């Protein structure tokens, strides 16, 4: 239930080894006392899975690698029995309470709500197979609507907890045809926050934005990583999707964003960055960047996919929005105002020119940069044709397709 | 918990101190909720100048 | 197994009696499946299509990577040596 | 002392600066920053970085 999301998150950090060395540190020390105390022993199991001869390992339970920087993950054989008793001893004692509502009559309400509570045991350990069977029950019986939703999203949970998109992608699907048959707004708004993050963890930031903006106005907190946490990831889909005046409205149309204020590190980071972007300062600018990197993608489960591929996109737009509202710049000052030197700022310029999302040139000689962007009838003139290209490729396959058979 | 022991035109006072900490965490949108609820409460009339004054 | 998007291929032609022995017939003219022969080639399993995160499997939408350059490292030294050479000038 | 006089002393001064920029430069094209800095009465940096927001 509620402690899966806080021990995931802990245990990406002996994921990585990339991170800070104190923070790994804290890190595993919280997870192995939720080991003892909630039965958090099957998914330490599933660290080494993840790894085996890859850093972060230590396991002495499994495969062991001390050459890893972490040595903080290291398995007891205290550890192994301590597993094996508890799982067996609470499996056992769990189900005859169960047996027992069987034996006895009303099987619509009593048993199918039995059948839940076995599900959110295995749920917490981080057994995802035997939750999902038992949750199985609760559904085959007739209940409410809105009570399968609540099952449905218990067993998403468990997609991020392994850190496994497959998993969610299958389930969400499930509570989208649920959703409206229910119409319910108590979890019309978990959804939304759930199915965020999948969009999070996947390259599509902008539907990610539409259903985090959501989640901000009103946030569902059981089952659902915290609402600081929430704030940092409505701020990354926010300086990827959005311009300048975009992202200065969307910030002030949170008021709870600004009144949460900077409470952890990672959301100081983006936040430092998203005024920036909008005020449009590019002095500061440029460092913040590089702490995004350090404190927000690689600890993040779902932005760590996007470590590489958020940096490389960031540098575009910051350039975009000086470059279209300028005709032409110099370049030693354009090199200044972000707080680079001259030969060290065309090179990342020079990638995003030619993929021609930036629509530029550098003289090397006058050393002004020039731009070349049409933006009149030119430019929509040549957007058109691609889409109207695409149209003749569909006809031409469907055409030759109906008129063979 | 004074709207189950409500019988207080000290919650009016209460009202407007919480418009202000809202002010200065820089949201406008329950300063306001806030504010409208203390507008409200001194319309019926008990109140001091100084509370009309806040 | 199809090219890009299976889907949209699926669709165009479905299974019919009078086309299936022709399909095989085009790749038996071809001569071979080289889907299968190329493992053998090679003799082990490669480490060239890990090259890259998507290219074993692409569960994700393409990044455009194929470079895969951690940028972060080049930019922190990009700030401070600047910084550096304006202190000392 | 009072944060509300900075605020709109903030305001006042971008709005004031935003209605003159725009009044001197219309009967103009490539016009050169130097009489613009001139006529509203501010550096030639500082009238470059109001442009770029506008």
């Amino acid at each position: 239930r509620v402690p899966n999301y806080e021990v995931s998150e802990k245990a990406f950090l002996l994921t990585q080894s990339k991170v800070s060395i104190e923070q790994r540190k804290e890190a595993a020390e919280f997870v192995l006392a939720k080991i003892k105390e909630e039965e958090m022993a099957p998914y330490y199991k599933y660290l080494c899975e993840e790894y085996l001869v890859n850093n972060g390992q230590s396991d002495l339970e499994h495969d062991e690698k001390s050459d890893s920087l972490n040595e903080w993950i290291k398995f007891d054989q205290e550890l192994y029995n301590e597993l094996c008793k508890k799982n067996e001893s609470k499996i056992k004692e769990l189900n005859e309470k169960i047996q027992k509502l069987e034996e006895d009559d009303e099987g619509e309400l009593e048993q199918a709500q039995a059948w839940i509570n076995l599900g959110e045991y295995y749920a917490q350990i981080g057994d995802k197979d035997n939750a999902e069977k038992t949750l199985g029950k609760s559904l085959s019986k007739a209940i409410s609507t809105g009570a399968k939703i609540d099952v449905m999203l218990t067993i998403a949970r468990l997609g991020f907890f392994y850190n496994d998109q497959l998993y969610v992608k299958e389930k969400l699907e499930a509570v989208n045809s649920m959703i409206e048959k229910g119409g319910d707004w108590e979890r019309r708004n978990r959804y939304k926050t759930y199915y965020g993050i999948h969009c999070l963890a996947v390259r599509n930031f902008k539907e990610a934005a539409k259903l985090l903006v959501d989640s901000l106005a009103t946030f569902t907190s059981i089952e659902l990583t915290s609402y600081e946490s929430i704030a940092t990831y409505a701020s990354v889909t926010g300086l990827f999707t959005l311009e300048r005046t975009d992202l200065k409205s969307k910030v002030i149309d949170s008021p709870e964003l600004l009144s949460l204020i900077s409470t952890t590190a990672a959301l100081q980071s983006i936040s430092s960055l998203t005024i920036s972007l909008y005020a449009s300062d590019y002095a500061s600018y440029f460092p913040y960047l590089l702490e995004t990197y350090a404190n927000v993608l690689i600890p993040c489960k779902y932005l760590n996919r996007h470590a590489d591929f958020f940096v490389r996109e960031m540098r575009r737009k910051v350039y975009a929005q000086l470059l279209e509202s300028y005709k032409t710049l110099s370049l030693k000052s354009m090199a200044s105002a972000f707080g680079v030197s001259v030969a060290f700022l065309d090179n990342d310029l020079g990638k995003f020119i030619p993929n021609k999302q930036l629509n530029c040139v550098i003289d090397r000689v006058n050393g002004i940069v020039e731009t070349n962007r049409p933006d009149n009838k030119n430019a929509q003139y040549h957007l058109l044709v691609k889409q109207g290209d695409g149209l003749l490729t569909k006809l031409q396959k469907y055409g030759a397709a109906v008129r063979l058979t | 918990e004074f709207k189950k022991l409500d019988d207080k035109p000290s919650l009016v006072d209460v009202h407007l101190l919480e418009s202000k900490v809202y002010h200065k965490l820089r949201n406008l949108a329950k300063s306001k909720a806030s504010l409208t609820a203390a507008r409200t409460a001194a319309n019926s009339i008990y109140c001091p100048t100084q509370t009309v004054a806040e | 197994m199809s090219t890009d998007v299976a889907a949209a291929q699926a669709q165009s032609k479905i299974d019919l009696t009078k086309k299936k022995n022709e399909e095989i017939n085009k790749k038996s003219l071809e001569e071979d499946d080289e889907f299968e022969d190329f493992p053998i080639d090679t003799w082990a399993n490669g480490e060239t299509i890990k090259s890259n995160a998507v290219t074993q499997t692409n569960i994700w939408e393409e990044n455009w990577d194929d470079v895969e350059v951690d940028d972060d490292f080049t930019n922190e030294l990009k700030a401070e040596l600047d910084r550096y050479k304006r202190e000392n000038q | 002392g009072d944060e509300l006089t900075r605020s709109h002393f903030n305001a006042l001064y971008d709005t004031l600066l935003e209605s003159n920029l725009c009044k001197i430069i219309e009967p103009f094209e490539c016009v050169e920053i130097s009489h613009i800095s001139k006529i509203i009465g501010l550096d030639t940096q500082q009238v470059e970085g109001k442009l770029s927001q506008m």
